[PDB]
C-alpha cells in the first residue's frame, strides 16, 4: 500500500473525533470534512453531520453529495448548539500561536488592518464552549507565529480559573501537512503527537516560529487500514479533492 | 374597515429612512440580502449609517458608496470565492469605518435582547478573545447572582441589546398588510431584525392576498406578522445577486463580476455605469443581459 | 332599541381597545373576546386577534368560529409577543385591589392555600410589560376587596420609580356587570368612568369593599350605535352566550 | 457499524429514574403530556421528585401517588372545566409540596438558561408580583450593566437555569435513534425540556425509520435531534386523556371522570383499582371500554 500525504491526513482528521459521541461534528474545509466522515463510517456512527447549510444528514455522503436526512439544523440553531457544547468544530487558521490562540479576522491593527478576512466568524462562541480543533494545509511559519493579530479563537493563556465561564475551553488537535499536534506541552503549548512519514524534525522545526514541544521523540503517523483507504478512495473523496488542500 | 395597506416602493421605503440611522440589514452573508433595498439606498443621499449584519455584498455596496460609518456584524463573506468582500476590505484598510465586530452568535443575541425591550443578555461567547478589544467599554461583562455548586460566580459577556432605527429584509411571498414567509431550509434571522427594529420594510418576491400566502407554506414559515412590518415592496429577483431559498440560487457568475469591478476605479465606473446608475428595472435589464453574453 | 346589560358591557369591551393600533388583543373570556373583535370590527381593524390556542385570525369569526387565519402564534411566540409589549390582555380576577393589584393564583397562604386556582399564569409577565385591563362578571365585594391573597398581577403600589424595568406597567381599564373604572382616582386608585345604565351609585358602593373614586360624578355608559347592536347581536353572539356571563 | 438503537420499555425508561430527580414534564396543561410515562412513574416506587411543568393531570396523577416534593410551575391547568386539577389542589391545601410558583413566561426562559449551560437569564416577569414571595432567596436580581438613556439602570429578575435530571416529552412521530417530531398547531417547549436535561426519554405515537419520518412532516417540525434523546418509547395513544396534536383531541368525558373521581376516597380507589392497577395496554383497554359505555 502506497499511501499519500493528503491520505494521511484524512486519517488523522479522522481521529480528531475519535471518542467523541453523540455530538455534531463541524468541519470547515475538505480534508477535515472527509475525516469526520470517515470517523462516522468506521468507529463514531452517532455522530451528528449536516450538509454545511441546513440539513442533517442521515446517511454519510461523499464530498459534495446529497444524502438522505434525518434533522434541521439552520443557523439560527448552530448557536443553540454551539451555547449547549454537544460540537466538535474543526477550523482553519491564518495564524495560530504556541498557545492556541488562533485568527481568521484580520491582519493588523484592529480598527485599520492591513489585509482583512472574514471577521471573527463563531471562533470565538466555538473556543469558549466546546471542543475545537484546526486544520492547516501549508504548515508555515507565517501561520505558526509567536502573536497572532487578532484572537478570534481563545487560547490557553486567556483563561480565568477562577471564572467557570472559562471551564469548557478544550483545543484538541492540529493536523496539517505535516504532522498531528496537540495543546499538551508544558503550560498548554503545542506539541507534537505524530509526524506524517517523510516529514523530519527539522521540516517541522523550519516550518514553526517558535519551538514544538516533544518534536524529537514524536512518532509517525499510523498507517491507514485497508478498510480506510477504500472509504477514502472509493466511497468519499474518488475525485481526489483532498489533493488539492494537502501542500508539499 | 380596512387594515392599513402597506404596500410602497423601493424608493418611497428608502424616503422613510435619514441619515446617521442604524439600520439592520436580514439575510446572511451572500443569502437572501434585500439588494433592491439596498441598491435604492446607493441612489439616496442616505448616508453617515450604523449597520447591523451577517455582512455580504449588501455591506459591500454600502461602503462602494461611503454611505458606513460603524458597523456591527458577525463576520463580513460573499460565501463563494473570492469569499472576502472587497469593498468591505477597501473600507477597513483605509479605516473608514469603525468596527464593532463580534462573535457570530452575539448578533443573534443582541437582537432578541432588543426583540425583548431588555438592555442585555448574558453569553459566554466573546470571553477571553479580541471581541473585548473591537468594543472597549462598550461591552461589559455581568456577574451572575447564583454561584455555580463550587462556590463560584460566573462571569459573562453582557451583550447589549442590537436596537435598530430601521431593519432591511427580503423573502420570499407576503401580503400587503406585512404577513411574510420564507420558502426554503433557512429563516435566517430576519425576523430578529424586524423584532428589534421602529421602523421595518420588507421585500418580497410577489404580494399576494392573505390566504393565498397561508395555504402556499406551512404555519412554522409565516415568519413576519403585522405587528412586525411597516412597508412592504414587491420586489421579483429582489436578492439578486444573492440567492433566495426555493426562488433562485446565487448568481455566481455575477457575485464574480461584481467583486472583479472593484478592484479598479476604471472597473468600478464601469460597472456603477452599467448596473447602479438607474432603476430597479433597469438594473434587472442589464443583469439579464449580462447572463446571456456570458454563456 | 332595548338594550341588556351583557350589550352595554360588550361595548364597553370593546372600548378598551379604543386607540389600541395594531397591537395584538387577548380577551380571556366571553364578554371581552366579543369586544374585541367588535372593536376590530367597527374601529380597531388593526388588531390582531387568535383562535386563543395558537393561530392568528384574518377575519374576525363569532364566537367560538374557525375564520381564514393570517399566522402562527403558538405559545412560544407568545412570550416574545409578551416582552415585545406590542399586546393588551384582557384577564379574569378572583380578587382586585384599590390598586390594582390582582390574584388568580389561590386564597390563603403561600405554601398552604386555603383554595387552589390556577396559580399566577402570564399575570405577572402582563401587567410587567404591556396593558392590561380585567373583566368581573359580578362585581363583589369578594373580589373588590382590600388585600388581595396573592399578586399575581402587578398594581400600581408595586411600582419602582427608580428602575426602568417597570416602566411599562398600565392597568387600563376594569370593566364589570356594573360599570366601567380605571386606575385614575388619586394615588392611582379605583375610579368609577361610568354606570351601565340601571346600576346605581349605592349599588357599586355596597359591592365594593373600599371607596371607588368620582363613584358620585360618574354618568351612564353610552349607547351601542346601531351598527355595533348588529354585530353583537346577528355577526358575533347570535345564541346569546353573552347573557351567561354577566350577573344581576 | 450503526447508531444507537434506543428503543425502550416505559418501564425501562422509569427504571433510569430515581428517586429525589428533577424531571421536567412536556406537553401544556391537558396537552400532549406525556401521560404513558406517567403512569409508569405511579406504578413505580420513584418518588420525592421536583417537578418542572407546565402543570396538567400529569402533575395531579403524580400528586395522587404522593410523588412530589417541590415543584416549579408556570401554572395548573386541566384546560376545560373543572380546569382546577384537584389531586394538585389537594396537595397544595395540604401543604405536601414546596411550590416555585412563577410567571408562565419564567418557565421558558429557565429551560432557556439550562439549555445554553447560562446560570441565569434576565426578565422583565416577576417584577413587582408575589412570584418573588413563592421563591425568597432563591429568585434574585441582576442589574444591567449599561444604563438606560436616562442614566437609571434596570434590575430585572434574574430567572436561575432550570437544570433537570431527567426530561419526559410525548410527540407524534419518532425513529429509533431520537429524532422525532410534533404535528399540529404546537410544538410547546418539548424540546426546551430536552435541551436542559441530562436525561431524555421522549414517547412517540410511532415509532417510523428515519426516511419515513423526514418525508412525512417539514423540516420544521422536527424538533429533536438524536442528541436531544435517550431513550425512545412508543406508546400509541401515550398522551390520554390529553390532547395530541393532529394524532387525537382530548378525551373530555374521561378527564371529567378522572377529575370526579379525586372527590372521595371511594371514587379515587375504584378509578385507581380500575384504570391505574396494571399495565398501559390494561389502561388502554380500560379507556376503550369507559367511551363505548359513555355513548
Ligand atoms: C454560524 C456558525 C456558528 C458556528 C461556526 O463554527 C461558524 C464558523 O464560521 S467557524 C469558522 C469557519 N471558518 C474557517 O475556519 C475559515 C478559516 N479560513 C480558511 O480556512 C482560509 O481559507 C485559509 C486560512 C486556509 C486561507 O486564508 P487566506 O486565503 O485568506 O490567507 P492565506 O492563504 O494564508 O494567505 C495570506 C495572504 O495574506 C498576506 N498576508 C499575510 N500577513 C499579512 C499582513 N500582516 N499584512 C498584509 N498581508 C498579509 C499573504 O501574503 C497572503 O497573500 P498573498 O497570497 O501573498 O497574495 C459559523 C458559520 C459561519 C459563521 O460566521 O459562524
Ligand atoms: C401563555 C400565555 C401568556 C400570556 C397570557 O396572558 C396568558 C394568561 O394565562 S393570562 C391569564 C388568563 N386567565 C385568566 O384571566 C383567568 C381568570 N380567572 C377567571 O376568569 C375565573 O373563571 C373567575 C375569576 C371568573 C372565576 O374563578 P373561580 O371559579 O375559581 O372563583 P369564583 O367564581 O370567584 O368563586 C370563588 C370560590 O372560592 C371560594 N373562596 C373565596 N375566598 C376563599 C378563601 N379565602 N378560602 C377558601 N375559599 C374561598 C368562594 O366561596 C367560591 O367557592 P364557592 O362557589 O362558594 O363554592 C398565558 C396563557 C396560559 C398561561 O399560563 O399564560
Amino acid at each position: 500500500t502506497e499511501v499519500t500525504r493528503a491520505e494521511y491526513c484524512a486519517i488523522a482528521c479522522a481521529d480528531i473525533f475519535s471518542g467523541a459521541g453523540e455530538i455534531m461534528a463541524s468541519p470547515m474545509a475538505t480534508l477535515p470534512l472527509i475525516g469526520a466522515r470517515l470517523a462516522r463510517l468506521t468507529t463514531e456512527p452517532d455522530l451528528l453531520i449536516t450538509d454545511g447549510e441546513a440539513l442533517i444528514f442521515a446517511d454519510t455522503p461523499a464530498v459534495g453529495a446529497k444524502a438522505p436526512i434525518e434533522g434541521w439544523m439552520p443557523f439560527r440553531k448552530v448557536f443553540d448548539v454551539v451555547a449547549s457544547g454537544r460540537r466538535h468544530v474543526v477550523m482553519g487558521a491564518n495564524q495560530i500561536d504556541r498557545h492556541g490562540n488562533q485568527n481568521l479576522s484580520a491582519f493588523g491593527p484592529l480598527q485599520q488592518p492591513t489585509r482583512q478576512m472574514f471577521g471573527v466568524r463563531g471562533a470565538p462562541g466555538n473556543t469558549i464552549n466546546h471542543p475545537t480543533s484546526y486544520w492547516v494545509g501549508k504548515h508555515t511559519s507565517r501561520v505558526f507565529c509567536d502573536t497572532v493579530d487578532i484572537v478570534s479563537g481563545v487560547g490557553y493563556d486567556q483563561i480565568d480559573p477562577e471564572n467557570p465561564a472559562y471551564r469548557f475551553h478544550h483545543l484538541h488537535r492540529v493536523v496539517s501537512n505535516l504532522g498531528v499536534f496537540d495543546f499538551g506541552g508544558p503550560d498548554h503549548t503545542f506539541r507534537a503527537l505524530s509526524l506524517h512519514p517523510g516529514v523530519t524534525a527539522d521540516q517541522v522545526a523550519d516550518n514553526t516560529s517558535f519551538e514544538v514541544a516533544g518534536l524529537a521523540d514524536a512518532g509517525v503517523t499510523r498507517e491507514p487500514t485497508d478498510e480506510e483507504l477504500r472509504l477514502i478512495r472509493e466511497v468519499l473523496d474518488p475525485r481526489s479533492l483532498r489533493d488539492r488542500e494537502v501542500s508539499v | 374597515v380596512s387594515k392599513r395597506d402597506k404596500r410602497i416602493s423601493l424608493d418611497d421605503a428608502v424616503g422613510e429612512l435619514r441619515s446617521g440611522m442604524t439600520i439592520g440589514i436580514g439575510g446572511w452573508g451572500s443569502r437572501r440580502k434585500p439588494m433592491a433595498l439596498v441598491r435604492a439606498l446607493l441612489r439616496s443621499d442616505v448616508t453617515d449609517l450604523t449597520v447591523v449584519t451577517y455582512g455580504g455584498p449588501d455591506l459591500g455596496l454600502l461602503c462602494s458608496a461611503g454611505k458606513v460609518t460603524k458597523a456591527y456584524y458577525g463576520f463580513v463573506s460573499l460565501d463563494s470565492a473570492p469569499f472576502y468582500d472587497p469593498w468591505f476590505a477597501k473600507a477597513r484598510t483605509a479605516g473608514e469605518i469603525a468596527v464593532r465586530e463580534m462573535d457570530a452568535g452575539m448578533v443573534k443575541c443582541g437582537l432578541e435582547a432588543a426583540a425583548a425591550r431588555l438592555p442585555f443578555l448574558p453569553i459566554r461567547a466573546g470571553l477571553g478573545s479580541d471581541v473585548r478589544r473591537f468594543w472597549g467599554d462598550e461591552l461589559r461583562t455581568v456577574t451572575s447572582p447564583y454561584p455555580d455548586a463550587s462556590g463560584k460566580s460566573e462571569t459573562l459577556i453582557a451583550m447589549p441589546a442590537l436596537n435598530l432605527d430601521a431593519a432591511l429584509v427580503h423573502l420570499n411571498l407576503g401580503d400587503k398588510h406585512g404577513n411574510a414567509a420564507y420558502t426554503g431550509v433557512d429563516p435566517y434571522f430576519d425576523d430578529l431584525y424586524c423584532a428589534a427594529a421602529e421602523k421595518r420594510f420588507v421585500s418580497v418576491e410577489r404580494v399576494v392576498e392573505t390566504e393565498e400566502l397561508v395555504k402556499t407554506v406551512p404555519l412554522q414559515n409565516l415568519i413576519l406578522n403585522r405587528m412586525m412590518v411597516d412597508g412592504v415592496v414587491e420586489a421579483p429577483n429582489g436578492a439578486h445577486f444573492t440567492l433566495a431559498g426555493d426562488s433562485y440560487g446565487r448568481d455566481e457568475k455575477f457575485q464574480r463580476h461584481y467583486a472583479e469591478s472593484a478592484k479598479t476605479p476604471q472597473a468600478w465606473q464601469q460597472f456603477v455605469a452599467t448596473y447602479l446608475s438607474g432603476s430597479e428595472d433597469d438594473y434587472q435589464a442589464a443583469v439579464k443581459k449580462f447572463a446571456e453574453e456570458q454563456a
